[PDB]
RNA sequence: CGUCAAAGCACUUUGCAAAAGCUAACGUAUCUGUUUCUUGCCUUUUACCAGAAACAGCCGUUUGUAAGGUGUGCUAAUUUGACUGUAUAGUUUUUGUAAUCU
């Protein structure tokens, strides 16, 4: 979803989880708005420590 | 509850559903309104006791109240220079002549 | 020999990254300080691996969080935890850095 | 990357990476040197990689547009391009005129040709510098180049005569103007073209496309003589003035 | 929402719970909810006097539940 | 004034494809191995010349025998001589395989190899397993 | 500017007053090839004249009559037919009738000053009512 | 005669005509603005140099008031604004609008009361937080000063008619003129102990009159010529004396003039390059400050 | 939530709890939930009137708690900003 | 799992040396191997295997078994930013879907 | 997406200022000149040959800020920032196991 320019789709979803993006976040490079992404759902790496 | 958060860091005596007080410092709250309070003084009828570092459940909270304060330009190009009056011979307004 | 200068010039050398005042984290120092003094939170190891594996990668990861002033680079990865200038160079770990 | 900065039209290579990676295998000796001093160039050019010192941002035409003498409009480039050759042109003649030297003649595609024998005298009284020279031939560069345009919009040729006939003008400027002999430097950018040439050549006449004149990938040629232009400009005006 | 609670080592083990009102049961904790509804089996019953009655398979509600306990060393 | 772009998914896809013929097809960078621009910092630096790259001056011309001895070090009276020093080595690892090592400079020693391969034709799945990579069967180990 | 036969097509409403259009071209051409009969300043006068006509005509074409169609009206400023600059001075209280944008600005004189034609023709004496050196014109004041 | 380092200073600065220069209530500090949409901090006492600048303001400093505290400045603008400047950090405190026009005059009060005109021919109060106009009055005319009282229920608006205006903001009933000038004020200045009021007016005529609720008939003290208003039709600023003895004025024939109250001149000193806007005299010493439309501001005694 | 927070940080000291009972208890916490139910070690119970018992394992229920003494030491705790889906207060790297 | 992971998993459990396999760099099963879902699972189970492998190598002791059931294996991409494990995504799930 | 705050906003012209601090592309591009050395070809000078060091110039880039222009608005539009941001009387906090006396 975050790679294949899917804007609506992945937005619609990130709300469902109540992760909110300013609207110039969605056209960002692939690599920086997949760390956006992975950042917001997945958070601290808790799992780890 | 905007008007909470105002109160954070402030110093906070709370009467309790006991019947109690503590007087202490203000660190975090709750949604529940769970107070977390340093520096914690105990109020039992009155008797002192140091507590510390207490968080109090939201059940427990009656009322609160504050009792003090919060713990608490580069440049221009202007230069001065002493300098004279120069008197003029003329006596006019700038505009006529 | 007319290398040698008359009046040296003031060299300073810098051999590895280090920050001249402590930059700030999310955390307090004091209490990081309690941590390792008064608690039984701290914990001991030391991050493993195959060459390129992503071990300083993985310390890269708490460093986003924990220092926020910190940001990625423009063209690598930080790569925090190297700290030479010769690591630097090679882009890859040499020296084990705590 | 889906988003970037708009470079230069001149600033994009678009065939760096030919000569960055190795050369291809069963090449002849001309082409493999033109591969490596292509790549020695970009070496030498990367080792002394200076970081830009810092600077207020200054230009001329913006200077020059505050001023009350020049003014503002927009054409088409063949009309800027005749202009400015035109204006060349005048330019010239006025300071072969302003000298007395109303017996030499600057004919349109600037030759400097006496209109007569000349003594001894004049010969000596009608010698220029490098800077009169170098900047005629600049000029007649420019022509040449605006000449091509022209002959394209007239109808006379098509785009794809243009196209090959800019690609040969920017590779034989040493051929066409003789501005070499006032600046021995750009041998540098004439080798430069020629060693561009020889990778687009035996890059374009593969396969069923054979030997013969049609190729027309002027860019790279192109962007050297912008380049080379970019470093003699403040020499040029500084002998000029 | 909610959240279950920790209890899968307190499972199957001779267990004390004191209720509200100075009550107290013993027995062997067999389940547990999400309110902390807990059941034992083959429990027995402590009086304010100390005698022990056999009370038998017991459902405690959990808002009733103030401490559950294990004694084992 | 036409200063930033922002492209779409398509219209970059089509661009890509339409300019195909002046792209590199690498996505690796291993491929530069001793051929990037640091290797040939220390090859003008050591005055080698990799048979595929440029030659420059010496940029050091002090070598005469000013010392007037063979210093007793290099002499083959105490050397073991196994494999030719090739100057491959000399530019891989200028500070160990060469004595004068000044104004050398240091490369990426490696870099994780891409093991991406483009699709051939679109009517395949994206996430496909390419015949290419070896199954995963390991009925060799000794496990707990 | 120009236009070519395989251009994208005008919009509609653009054939009827294509004519016209056209005609202001030719005069132009004339005007540039018409040479004497002034000073070095005065020869160029009639370019503002007619570039004013024929950007108050397209003026006319929206504002007045709704002649045209407002895709029509932008393709034609954006097409250079007229000049925006003008026409949004035009749109403003004080210069419904501004001959052109060179006697407004205040950089381009000697004194920092507006031109004559700018000024109302009551505070002006009889005597200096003149034509105007930058192009020609004879009063630009709202109130004549 | 004072603890000035030199009898008589310069100070450089600004890029425009300077239209104000008040002195810190604790006579201390003192800030100035004109045309060039800045106000710059300076010091009285030492090397007399900047320590801030205040920028944010879009427009021209009409008029600006210290604080009681000493530690915030408002700032009339000629943009129809009114801000509220942090002086100690630099910050925009608040930004106070209402008005329709240019605000001409502005005051503060002994309790954090503004007060101000503008040619839209209105007055309004402003609390320092309120954000808005508590009480707002209108007239016919654009009015050009105001003046309150520090006792806090008279305000005195002079404007086009010539005839000072005196609103009691409790009362609301107006029929009280202090009547007698015949041209526009250009400022107002009331006396420290909140007796007198001085009036300048275009005029030419200086006037002083007194501030009391009962009076003897022709409540004019008396008038003082000489003080003459070119044809820019500026705002020509008058000070009251720490002491309350000496009256100050600015006039556009590049002249200070000082009186003994008494209706004899005291001071002629020339000095200016233009028109000179503002004149204000130290609350503890005997030093006068001059501001006139050449970017300059001269020290006094 | 901070309070529930600092309570998790409490875990592996020893906290002074008392219930709706009157009894304060002394031990070791060694787990701690959301609703605030507790499991502690080597208790040493205060009754209301003064009697002192010793208990070895607990576990208290949240809804019974009134307060907690947690070690001093603990005041310098960082309080994260939780934005609005996330119900563990951590550091933040995204937009918020 | 290459030479030096081997050399280190010896020396660890020869040195009782509890041990936490981080497997790093997922992100490219999905963009750059394009792996389908199952054959990726297959990857990470051949990997951990192997991993198990070096470590019985030494020591046969059930102590030292990394397995992500045990909570001992953590899946990581370290440059797109995230390092779960089963717990930790099944809390992610827990604290979203109730109790 | 929601709330709060202040800023008219979008596009654009010009002026001023700044641009490595933690080893790193102000410019994923790429020219010219001067001085001091070492070279090449050389009958002498310019013009040159190709390496180094120290310096400059030019073609460009980014950000902050100030004053304007065009198009739309202030009877609303957009942008920027901040936020401990959401339901819910049925056991784990907020729609009471309370009163009664001691
Ligand atoms: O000068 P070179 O690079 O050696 O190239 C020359 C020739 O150039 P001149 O006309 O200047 O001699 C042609 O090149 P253009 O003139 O077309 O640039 C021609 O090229 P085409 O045959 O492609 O037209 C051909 O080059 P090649 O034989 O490499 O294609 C030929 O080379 P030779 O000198 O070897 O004959
Ligand atoms: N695609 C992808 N690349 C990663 C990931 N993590 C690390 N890398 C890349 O792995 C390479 C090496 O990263 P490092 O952090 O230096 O690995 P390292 O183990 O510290 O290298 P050494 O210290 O020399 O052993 C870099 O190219 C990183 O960008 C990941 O999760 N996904
Ligand atoms: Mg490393
Ligand atoms: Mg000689
Ligand atoms: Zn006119
Ligand atoms: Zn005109
Ligand atoms: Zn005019």
């Amino acid at each position: 979803l975050t790679i294949s320019d899917e804007a609506e789709k992945l937005k619609k979803h990130l709300s469902s989880f109540q992760i909110y993006l300013k609207p110039k976040d969605y056209l960002l490079d692939p690599k920086p708005l997949l760390q956006l992404i992975c950042a917001s759902f997945f958070g601290f790496p808790v799992g780890f420590v | 509850t905007t008007k909470m958060v105002s109160l954070l860091n402030h110093s906070l005596n709370v009467t309790t559903k006991d019947g109690r007080t503590f007087v202490g410092q203000l660190l975090a709250f709750d949604g529940f309104m769970n107070l977390v309070l340093s520096d914690c003084q105990e109020y039992r009828h009155e008797e002192k006791r140091m507590l510390g570092l207490v968080i109090l459940r939201g059940e427990f909270i009656v009322s609160l109240s504050v009792q003090g304060p919060p713990p608490m330009l580069l440049s221009g190009p202007g230069v001065a220079r002493p300098a004279g009056r120069g008197i003029p011979l003329g006596q006019a307004p700038v505009g006529l002549a | 020999p007319l290398s040698q200068p008359i009046i040296e010039p003031i060299r300073h050398k810098r051999i590895a990254i280090e920050t001249t005042n402590v930059p700030d984290t999310v955390y307090k120092k004091e209490f990081l300080f309690g941590l390792l003094t008064g608690t039984d939170d701290v914990r001991s190891f030391i991050v493993a691996g195959h060459l390129h594996h992503g071990k300083s990668a993985l310390l890269d990861l708490l460093v986003y969080y924990t220092h926020p002033d910190t940001k990625p680079p423009k063209r690598r990865s930080l790569r925090y935890t190297d700290t030479h200038y010769l690591e630097r160079e090679r882009v890859m770990s040499i020296k084990s850095t705590p | 990357k889906r988003s970037g900065a708009t470079k230069r039209a001149q600033d994009v290579p678009l065939i760096k990476h030919w000569y960055l990676e190795h050369c291809p295998p069963n090449q002849p000796v001309k082409v493999r040197v033109s591969y490596q001093k292509l790549l020695k160039s970009h070496v030498m050019n990367k080792l002394h990689m200076a970081h830009p010192k810092s600077h207020t941002n200054r230009s001329l035409l913006r200077q020059l547009k505050n001023t009350k003498f020049f003014q503002s409009t927009s054409i088409d480039w063949v009309e800027a391009g005749l202009q400015v050759c035109r204006q060349g042109y005048n330019m010239l003649q006025l300071l072969i005129h302003r000298k007395g030297l109303t017996y030499l003649h600057l004919d349109y595609n600037c030759n400097l040709k006496p209109t007569k024998t000349l003594t001894t005298k004049e010969r000596k009284k009608s010698r220029f510098g490098n800077a009169f020279h170098l900047m005629r031939e600049i000029l007649r560069l420019t022509k040449l180049i605006v000449d091509s345009h022209v002959q394209y919009r007239l109808g006379n040729i098509d785009a794809y005569q243009l196209a090959d006939g800019l690609h040969y003008i920017f590779n034989h400027v040493g051929q066409l103007t003789g501005m070499y002999r006032y600046k021995y430097r750009l041998m540098r950018q004439i080798r430069a073209c020629k060693d561009f040439k020889h990778l687009i050549y035996y890059r374009f006449n593969t396969g069923p496309v054979g030997k013969g004149p049609g190729c027309g990938f002027w860019a790279p040629s192109w962007r050297v003589w912008l380049f080379f232009l970019r470093g003699i400009v403040p020499l040029l005006e500084r002998w000029l003035g | 929402k909610a959240g279950a609670p920790d209890l899968k080592k307190y499972l199957d083990r001779q267990v004390f719970v004191q209720l509200n009102g100075s009550r107290k049961v013993y027995g062997v904790l067999r389940g547990y909810d999400i309110f902390l509804n807990i059941v034992l089996e083959d429990s027995i019953e402590e009086k304010v006097d100390g005698e022990k009655v056999k009370i038998g398979s017991v459902a405690i509600r959990g808002n009733s539940v103030i401490m559950i306990e294990t004694l084992d060393k | 004034t036409y200063r930033r772009w922002k492209l779409n998914l398509p219209q970059m896809a089509n661009l890509h494809r339409l300019g195909y013929q002046l792209l590199s097809d690498l996505r690796d960078d291993n491929y530069f191995y001793l051929f990037n621009d640091n290797s040939f910092f220390t090859a003008k630096a050591l005055n080698v010349a990799i048979p595929g790259g440029p030659k420059f001056e010496p940029l050091y011309k002090d070598e005469a025998p000013e010392m007037e001895d063979w210093n007793e070090f290099n002499d083959i009276y105490k050397l073991i001589i196994r494999h030719p020093i090739k100057t491959e080595y000399r530019i891989a690892f200028p500070y160990l395989y060469n004595s004068r090592a000044r104004s050398v400079a240091l490369s990426e020693y490696h870099q994780p190899s891409n093991v991406f391969v483009p699709p051939e034709d679109p009517d395949l799945p994206a996430f496909f397993w390419d015949p290419i990579i070896n199954p995963i069967t390991s009925r060799q180990l000794t496990l707990h | 500017r120009l236009r070519t036969s395989r251009t994208k097509r005008p919009p509609d409403g653009f054939d009827e007053i294509e004519p016209t259009l056209i005609e202001f071209q030719d005069r132009m051409r004339q005007i540039e090839n018409t040479m004497g009969k002034g000073t070095k300043t005065e020869m160029l006068a009639p370019i503002f004249q007619l570039h004013h006509q024929r950007s108050r005509y397209i003026y006319d074409l929206y504002y007045k009559r709704e002649a045209i169609s407002t895709e029509l009206y932008n393709w034609l400023l954006k097409q250079n037919y007229a000049d925006g600059n003008l026409i949004a001075k035009w749109k403003k209280p004080g210069y419904e009738k501004l001959c052109c944008l060179r006697c407004i600005q205040t950089a381009e004189s000697k004194f920092g000053s507006t031109c004559i034609c700018r000024v109302p023709k009551s505070k002006l004496d009889k005597d200096q009512r003149v034509r105007c050196t930058h192009c020609g014109c004879n009063g630009c004041a709202s109130c004549d | 005669t004072s603890d000035l380092n030199v009898p008589n200073l310069q100070m450089f600065g600004h890029t425009a005509e300077v239209l104000v220069a008040r002195f810190d209530p604790s006579g201390s500090y003192f800030a100035s603005g004109g045309m060039d949409r800045q106000i710059l901090l300076w010091n009285v006492f030492g090397d007399v140099k900047n320590y801030g600048v205040l920028n944010g303001c879009k427009g021209a400093i009409t008029d600006l008031q210290w604080s009681r505290d000493s530690r915030v400045v408002y700032c009339s603008s000629s943009d129809t604004h009114l801000m509220s400047w942090d002086a100690v950090s630099g910050q925009k405190i608040r930004k106070h609008k209402g008005h329709a026009g240019v605000v001409n005059a502005l005051d503060v009060l002994k309790v954090e009361l503004l007060t101000s005109v503008s040619d839209d021919c209105t007055m309004k109060v402003w609390d320092s937080r309120s954000k808005d106009c508590i009480k707002t009055i209108e007239e016919k005319y654009p009015l050009t000063a105001v003046a309150i009282a520090q006792q806090g229920t008279q305000v005195f608006i002079g404007g086009i008619d010539g005839a000072i205006k005196i609103w009691d903001l409790r009362n609301n009933h107006c029929s009280h003129v202090l009547k007698g000038h015949k041209d526009i004020i250009t400022s107002l200045a009331i006396s420290k102990d909140g007796s007198s009021l001085l009036s300048n007016s275009m005029d030419n005529t200086v006037r002083i009159f007194d501030v009391k609720p009962f009076a003897s008939a022709q409540r004019q003290l008396q008038i003082f010529e000489g003080a003459i208003h070119g044809q820019e039709h500026n705002l020509l600023g008058v000070a009251w004396s720490r002491n309350s003895r000496f009256v100050g004025a600015g006039s556009s024939d590049k002249n200070v003039y000082v009186w003994s109250a008494t209706g004899d001149l005291r001071y002629v000193l020339p000095g200016h390059e233009g028109s000179v806007n503002h004149v204000d005299f130290h609350p503890h010493q005997d030093i006068i400050l001059s501001c006139s439309s050449d970017r300059t501001i001269f020290l006094g005694e | 939530s901070l309070c529930i927070k600092l309570l998790h940080e409490t875990q592996g000291h020893i906290v002074t709890m008392e219930l709706e009972n009157g009894s304060t208890y002394r031990g070791k916490l060694i787990e701690a939930e959301d609703n605030m139910n507790c499991q502690m070690r080597d208790i040493s119970v205060t009754a209301r009137d003064g009697r002192v018992s010793h208990l070895d394992q607990v576990y208290i229920r949240g809804s019974h708690i009134r307060f907690l003494i947690v070690p001093d030491m603990l005041r310098n705790a960082p309080m994260f900003k939780v934005g609005p889906g996330r119900s563990v207060p951590l550091p933040t790297r995204g937009r918020r | 799992v290459m030479i030096n992971t081997t050399r280190i998993i010896k020396h660890a459990i020869l040195h009782d040396m509890p041990i936490v396999l981080v497997l790093n760099k997922v992100d490219r099963l999905i963009l750059e191997l394009r792996l389908p879902p199952n054959d990726a699972y297959h990857k990470l189970r051949h990997v951990i295997d192997e991993v198990n492998d070096n470590i019985c190598q030494i020591s046969k002791d059930l102590k030292y078994r990394v397995s992500p059931e045990l909570g001992n294996v953590c899946f990581a991409s370290c440059d797109l930013g995230y390092c779960f494990t089963l717990s930790s995504f099944a809390k992610l799930y827990i604290d979203r879907h109730g109790g």
